[PDB]
């Protein structure tokens, strides 16, 4: 098995990915939420979030 | 190899143990945690219980990057024999609820 | 009837030193714990494949201390080792020879079964 | 003795803050506990905006979420012995309650 | 997404030798022994585990990272 199996994934989009389905694009980071767009209008009413205007 | 003997058997003992089993879908991370501190990889730990659920000794199921493993009575009788056990153990789950 | 068979030392403690993961099986394991202080016990078969191992072991237990049971039946032993599950051990997939046995740790003591080698250290 | 004891609250939602509020107070006064009335902190609004689509196409409209978060402060005379009477009826509903033994 | 186009310089993976088991002691006289290839000077490889011998080297397969003298 080899030594060199990895390399450093300290920032930018290698070391973030969604919390619920492991995708790489459009992620909400705002107040730690850490979900996809898509993801975040499928759960916004379970964790609080409601729209009035 | 798969892996060392030394650490299969670290495995199956706190699964027969607790009775459950809990991982992530990552292969990379170095340890597992919990009571699979004293060096194993989760990765270990994904490919025995893989290897477990096709005889039929263990279900699954699978939410949001997490795999969950229950422990059946199939699964009792093979890791008793396996871990050379006492017959009249059982030390994971027995009261009865109310 | 009888009772305290030479067997029990070659079947009985042997196979109890198993489940403790307590044996080192075949001829380079056997060295090895020769070599490092741990053997409390030996086994030895007939002649098989190599004439030359037939000096080198019995050697090897001169240079430290004679401990030696022999059983001439090459399958035997390897079938009494032969696997570590509680059952159905004797598959022609496995039932390989064995042509020595070391012991590190003789496992759990009961009924005085393992203490025939330690009158033997006496009465030979 | 007596301290100067401080307790908060917190919720989304207003009228169930508003009863548990208003239990703390009675249960201070009819004890003589010299209460200090409710401090209305100022409103938390969170906002988040996005995209309609998940693809891409059609005409740009946007979605506007919102969570709004409100607080409050009161102040009580008292033993330490007996805040732990009190802050422990009335609050069944989702509202946070925390105390310190000294902030006055 | 395509067809694929072959390389020309082939292996699966190398052969691993066969050989028996032991040639490391002697037996010179009726209870005289000879270690033939030494031990490392070491923690735990210090007793019943051989260094190689080279055609310039004594090398530790244990310790596989170190354990080399150049004679």
């Amino acid at each position: 098995q080899q030594l060199y199996w990895s390399h450093p994934r300290k920032f930018g989009q290698g070391s973030r990915s969604c919390r619920v389905c492991s995708n790489r694009h459009g992620l909400i980071r705002k107040y730690g939420l850490n979900m996809c767009r898509q993801c975040f209008r499928q759960y916004a009413k379970d964790i609080g979030f409601i729209k009035l205007d | 190899m798969l892996m060392p003997k030394k650490n299969r058997i670290a495995i199956y003992e706190l699964l027969f143990k607790e009775g459950v089993m809990v991982a992530k879908k990552d292969v990379h991370m170095p340890k597992h945690p919990e009571l699979a501190d004293k060096n194993v990889p989760n990765l270990h730990v994904m490919k025995a219980m893989q290897s477990l659920k096709s005889r039929g000794y263990v279900k699954e199921q699978f939410a949001w990057r997490h795999f969950y493993w229950y422990l059946t009575n199939e699964g009792i009788q093979y890791l008793r024999d396996y871990l050379h056990l006492p017959p009249e153990i059982v030390p994971a789950t027995l009261r009865r609820s109310r | 009837g009888g009772v305290m068979d030479v067997n029990t030392a070659l079947q009985e403690v042997l196979k109890t030193a198993l489940i403790h993961d307590g044996l080192a099986r075949g001829i380079r394991e056997a060295a090895k714990a020769l070599d490092k202080r741990q053997a409390h016990l030996c086994v030895l078969a007939s002649n098989c494949d190599e004439p030359m191992y037939v000096k080198l072991v019995e050697a090897l237990c001169a240079e430290h201390q004679i401990n030696l049971i022999k059983v001439d039946d090459n399958k035997k032993l390897g079938e009494w080792v032969g696997l570590c599950k509680i059952d159905r051990e004797g598959k022609p997939r496995k039932v390989v020879g064995c042509s020595c046995v070391v012991v590190k740790d003789y496992g759990k003591e009961s009924q005085a079964k393992d203490v025939i080698e330690e009158y033997f250290k006496c009465k030979k | 003795a007596i301290h100067r004891i401080r307790i908060t609250l917190t919720s989304r939602n207003v009228k169930s803050l508003e009863k548990v509020c208003a239990d703390l107070i009675r249960g201070a006064k009819e004890k003589n506990l010299k209460v200090k009335g409710p401090v209305r902190m100022p409103t938390k609004t969170l906002r988040i905006t996005t995209r309609k689509t998940p693809c891409g196409e059609g005409s740009k409209t946007w979605d506007r979420f919102q969570m709004r978060i409100h607080k409050r402060l009161i102040d009580l005379h008292s033993p330490s012995e007996i805040v732990k009477q009190i802050t422990s009826i009335s609050i069944e509903p989702g509202v946070e309650v925390e105390v310190t033994i000294a902030d006055a | 997404k395509k067809s694929y186009t072959t390389p020309k310089k082939n292996k699966h993976k190398r052969k691993k030798v066969k050989l028996a088991v032991l040639k490391y002691y002697k037996v010179d006289e009726n209870g005289k022994i000879s270690r033939l290839r030494r031990e490392c000077p070491s923690d735990e490889c210090g007793a019943g585990v051989f260094m190689a011998s080279h055609f310039d080297r004594h090398y530790c397969g244990k310790c596989c990272l170190t354990y080399c003298f150049n004679k």
